[PDB]
């Protein structure tokens, strides 16, 4: 199976914006390691651009 | 010599105990946790498997009748139909033009596949903790196993250490989990024996070999078109496939305090909660006499930089005077700054130099090399990195000292105000007395 290209990453204050290159659908989801979880999963297509 | 501590439930924290024996030099231990297991308990209630439709040839009986006979199969359906005239390729069988009868059976069975792709349901309780923990003390290294609770005792080089249960009794998994290959799902699936059709659990195994079967698919017959042989029906679709098209989420990805599930068996690894005391016996073979230990007389410490920085961002030297050399143990007191080493050389220069991470504006805390003892404080400015890949190496305190400048100002401020109003409570009564000897 291949491997997707790292996204390019863009620090701030307690945020990162996270720019996203993908080729073919594949599945994008992030979680906060905290005492409650703030979810997310996501079948990114295009290229798009995200807040995290 | 017994002793007890509690160390933090977080993987990769360098947590350094001290040991202050009367008769003998002080001693510092490192422990670190480095690989941790939330083990549950589980139950098998069944299993879910695709199912499969097994239709035999029908029976056309002509020139006279038939009757239904009923069988102990899975789901089991049989009827009779009457007035078929059937045609096949070289012509029509069955002379009698209407005295023709046809029998339609069919029912359900598990597929031959169950054995490599089937859903597990499980009920979890009474989870059970399993840690790895290295320590070092002296010029001991190693790594050990043990369960997390307080009937499991360790020999490490002549040391007897018993890792007490765990402080809080959190559990990631839910009464009922359902799983399926590496994933664990917090679902609550039907009984057993009362499933329903089109959705998860429509058929039912007690166990992968098991020969019993409960199916209710609403299998249901039709009558055959006229002139063709094909016993038509028709069948809600199986929900073991719907239930892998639309199960939602995971519980891999939902699991909270960052700890990976993982599956055969079914646990939770490294995931940082709650505290693990540790109780210890040493032998006298570790500790060092008192007279061969250095003496250490005015000890003094001084602070060159300090940025509050999750990093070992902090800067220390101490000043003494020694009458030989040898190593002295070094410790920190308080939880606000944290040591990057527990030993040092000690030399007739009479000047050492140490590494701390602190998370205060302004710290204050004793250290102590050998016996000595000092006190330091520190203005420490903010980092300018907003992110960073690792994990906070400091405890996580805050609050300044009562001698930094905002708790300076305050107490200023505060004195003022009590000045003003002991001096109004002074004059009201010297005039309250003056009034009253009148
Ligand atoms: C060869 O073909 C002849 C076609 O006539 C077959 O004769 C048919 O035999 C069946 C079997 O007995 C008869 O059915 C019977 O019908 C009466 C009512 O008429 C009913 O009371 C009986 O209980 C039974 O169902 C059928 O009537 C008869 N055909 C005619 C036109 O009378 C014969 O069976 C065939 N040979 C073989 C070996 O199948
Ligand atoms: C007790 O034993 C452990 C494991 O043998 C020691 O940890 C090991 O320390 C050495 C360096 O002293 C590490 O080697 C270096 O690791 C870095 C990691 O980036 C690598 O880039 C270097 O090329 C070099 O291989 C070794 O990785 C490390 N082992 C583990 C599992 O982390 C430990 O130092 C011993 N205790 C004492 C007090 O020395």
């Amino acid at each position: 199976v291949p491997m997707a290209r790292e996204p390019t990453v863009i620090h701030g204050k307690r945020e990162v914006t996270l720019h996203l290159h993908p080729d073919h659908p594949t599945l994008f989801s992030y979680r906060t390691l905290g005492e409650d979880p703030q979810y997310h999963e996501e079948w990114v297509t295009a290229a798009v651009e995200r807040t995290i | 010599y017994e002793h007890s501590t509690v160390m933090p439930n977080v993987v990769g924290f360098p947590y350094k105990a001290h040991i202050e024996r009367p008769g003998y030099s002080p001693l510092t231990l490192q422990m670190q946790v480095v690989e941790t297991s939330l083990e549950p308990t589980l139950n098998l209630e069944y299993i879910t498997c695709e199912y499969k439709t097994v239709v035999p040839s029908p029976y056309v009986k002509c020139c006279g009748a038939s009757e239904c006979s009923t069988k102990e199969k899975p789901d089991y359906q049989c009827k009779v139909y009457t007035g078929v005239y059937p045609f096949m390729w070289g012509g029509a069988y069955c002379f009698c033009d209407s005295e023709n009868t046809q029998l339609s059976e069919a029912y359900v069975d598990r597929s031959d596949v169950c054995r490599h792709d089937h859903a597990s349901a499980y009920k979890a309780h009474t989870a059970s903790l399993k840690a790895k923990v290295r320590v070092m003390y002296g010029n001991v290294n190693q790594t050990v196993d043990v369960y997390v609770n307080g009937d499991h005792a360790v020999t490490i080089g002549g040391t007897q250490f018993i890792f007490g249960p765990l402080s809080s009794a959190w559990t990631p998994f839910d009464n009922k989990i359902v799983v399926y290959k590496d994933e664990v799902f917090n679902q609550d699936f039907p009984p057993y024996g009362s499933g329903q059709p089109g959705r998860f659990g429509d058929i039912q195994s007690r166990t992968v070999e098991s020969n019993d079967l409960y199916a209710n698919t609403a299998l249901k017959l039709a009558r055959p078109s006229p002139g063709m042989v094909h016993v038509p029906y028709t069948q809600t679709p199986s929900g073991f496939k719907y239930w892998l098209k639309e199960k939602g989420t995971a519980l891999n990805t939902k699991a909270p305090f960052g700890c990976q599930i993982k599956t055969n068996p079914v646990r939770a690894m490294n995931c940082a909660v709650g505290n693990i005391p540790v109780s210890m016996n040493l032998p006298d073979s570790a500790f060092t006499r008192i007279v061969e230990a250095p003496t250490i007389i005015d000890l003094t410490c001084t602070v060159a930089t300090c940025t509050h920085s999750s990093d070992f961002g902090g800067v220390l030297t101490l000043t003494y005077k020694t009458d030989k050399n040898g190593d002295c143990s070094v410790h920190s007191h308080s939880n606000v700054a944290t040591l990057q080493e527990a030993t040092a050389k000690v030399k007739t220069a009479g000047k050492v130099t140490l590494h701390f991470s602190t998370a205060s504006a302004s710290p204050s805390f004793v250290v102590s090399l050998c016996s000595a003892r000092a006190t330091c404080s520190a203005s420490c400015e903010p980092p300018k990195d907003h992110i960073v890949p690792y994990a906070a190496s400091h405890s996580n305190v805050v609050f300044p000292d009562m001698s930094g400048t905002a708790l300076s100002w305050v107490q200023k401020i505060s004195g003022g105000l009590g000045a003003f109003a002991i001096g109004a409570i002074l004059v009201l009564v010297v005039v309250t007395c003056i009034g009253l000897r009148r």
